[PDB]
């Protein structure tokens, strides 16, 4: 990162072993002025021991613990580190981060770099003996992503399969090259590069018809497995702006969506890439970023930007627009297909009003119900029948036959069975006597 | 650019690795996680006394 | 499920339940400071035949309880299949945009 190194070999061994050569400014190999030994043997054998801990020699960096290459150095049986600086090669052997040597010159030359190589111990871990080839080729092909220019090569002395990535167009073509297998709905991709108070962002994210979210956490060249509070500022930033653009032009007053944040974030592939001079990491594994001035600037980057992105670009912003809408009206199908059933499983019309017409009397056992044609008969009915003992439950044409589609769902009227028993009967047993009266036809 | 030697090492004798790092020592200081965190800690060691 | 033609995934079964699972190892393995995430393999497969063994012997020694947790795991399946159906029939199919 500060534009000395340009060539990064990552080598896996037939030995178990990785070997990094790199072609910086190489790591400080003189004797420290406290310490009394080689600065190398400082950083391997002290913990957080390092040039790391200010902008003096990294003016941005990653790394801002300092007890990485001390937990790789003692949880390998063996480590070699060679180091070339200042035309002189320095080589010092390791075992379980004791040192079998003192740091001591074995040539000359005139490059500049430092080859770390360490043989990991079996003891700390389990199931796992080698070096699995996907997880490495995903971390350096988006680290060639990220880092445009810097050369990085991976070679693998178990097979002899090896592979070289260069790519210059950044987190851009990461999105392009990660959207081979799927199909976008915008060619235009939502890209920027800005800076400020003190604290760079760069963002590319780009719309696919698939259902899987998948936003990459970055923060100086850093994966975020549990994002962080920039991942939350980013999120609120796209929600809020989404939510905006949506109730400004209308769509949200046209089709009545509330338009949650899940729903914003479906089938969308984000790329986010901060620079912060002095970030906080709450573990050594930098899963979460807990800087939140960064989760305040990335969301205002992101509100601008994506604002003006969704108002400059008329067919991508209705494309998106239809995506979200599209989603929200899925997700809400869903919620209607759940909770209709769960209706239906409790009863909610219950039938009462209408046609049902009762009598003075509320005991059981003494009043008549009866069933006949609703416009035809129950007018006449209910203009001769009594007011005391009396109730009419009108009816419409036919009903459907229970045999022929026997279905638990299927109900048309429930008119009947639900103003006679609660449907499982002796509970409730209103309208003990019930009488049928019928035309004497054949359809009666 | 070009500051690297030695001197550029530098190493933090006592507590002074937490003090400059707290994130991989408590977690958050920011949203209240790592106040917490002091009594939890506090509490866990209580418990594994008892 | 012969009859309630049902998966029952992982999701779906656990929908609806409060669990406490309280393991004591003598050796912990935590994969930071806050201790967030356990990471022992061992443990995992011990509480993993305890529960295979236990749930087994409860679910069968009490049928009312098992025929509850039963009825509402199909419940649980039920709505979640007819939910997708709906939804993927509607949206792909059925969907009618531009009311006009
Ligand atoms: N490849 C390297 N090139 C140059 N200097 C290095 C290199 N690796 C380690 N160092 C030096 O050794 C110190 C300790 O390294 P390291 O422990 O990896 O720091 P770190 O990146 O903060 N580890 P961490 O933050 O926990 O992931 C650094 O601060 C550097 O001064």
């Amino acid at each position: 990162l500060a534009g000395h190194c340009k060539e990064i070999i990552v080598t896996i061994h037939a030995d178990n072993s990785v070997s990094v050569q790199d072609d910086g400014r190489g790591i400080p190999t003189g004797i420290h002025p406290e310490e009394g030994v080689s600065a190398a043997e400082v950083i391997m054998t002290v913990l957080h021991a390092g040039g790391k801990f200010d902008d003096n020699s990294y003016k941005v960096s990653g790394g801002l613990h300092g007890v990485g290459v001390s937990v790789v150095n003692a949880l390998s049986q063996k480590l070699e580190l060679v180091i070339q600086r200042e035309g002189k090669i320095h080589r010092q052997i390791y075992e379980h981060g004791v040192p079998q040597a003192p740091l001591a010159v074995t040539g000359e030359t005139e490059k500049t770099g430092t080859m770390v190589r360490f043989w990991p111990s079996l003891e700390t871990f389990t199931n796992v003996t080698e070096f699995e080839y996907e997880i490495l080729a995903k971390r350096l092909r988006e680290l060639s992503f990220l880092n445009s220019g810097v050369s990085i090569r991976l070679r693998d002395k178990r097979d002899g399969k090896e592979d070289h990535f260069h790519y210059e167009g950044g987190i851009k073509a990461f999105v392009e090259y990660l959207n081979k297998n799927k199909t976008p709905i915008h060619p235009n991709i939502f890209y920027f590069s800005t800076e400020k108070d003190g604290i760079g962002v760069e963002v590319a994210l780009q719309w696919n018809d698939g259902f899987q979210e998948n936003i990459y956490c970055f923060t100086n060249n850093i994966p975020q497995r549990d994002g962080g509070t920039h991942l939350a500022g980013f999120r609120a930033a796209m929600t809020r702006t989404l939510n905006a653009y949506m109730d400004k032009e209308g769509y949200s007053k046209k089709a009545k969506v509330s338009a949650t944040g899940d729903d914003a974030r479906e089938g969308l592939i984000a790329v986010v890439s901060v620079k912060v001079p002095d970030p906080k990491f709450s573990s050594q594994t930098k899963d979460k970023l807990v800087s939140s001035e960064v989760k305040s600037a990335v969301e205002q980057q992101m509100n601008e930007l994506l604002a003006e992105y969704l108002l400059e670009n008329p067919t991508d912003a209705k494309i998106v627009v239809g995506k979200i809408i599209d989603a929200a009206r899925a997700r809400e199908a869903a919620r209607r297909a759940r909770e209709m059933t769960r209706r239906k499983g409790a009863l909610d019309l219950a039938g009462l009003p209408g046609k049902l017409a009762d009598c003075q009397e509320r005991d059981p056992a003494l009043s008549e119900l009866y069933l006949v044609e609703g416009d035809s008969a129950g007018g006449s009915a209910k203009q001769g029948r009594n007011r005391k003992n009396q109730a009419i439950l009108p009816l419409k044409g036919k009903i459907l036959n229970v045999e022929k589609a026997r279905f638990d769902k299927m109900l048309s009227s429930q008119e009947v069975a639900t103003l006679i028993t609660a449907l499982y009967n002796p509970d409730k047993l209103r309208y003990h006597s019930i009488i049928i009266m019928t035309d004497a036809d054949v359809d009666g | 650019s070009n500051s690297y030697d030695s001197s550029s090492i530098k190493v933090l004798k006592g507590l002074d690795a937490v003090r400059k790092r707290p994130g991989m020592y408590i977690g958050d200081t920011d949203d209240g996680t790592g106040l917490h965190h002091m009594v939890f800690e506090v509490v866990d060691n209580a418990i594994d006394e008892a």
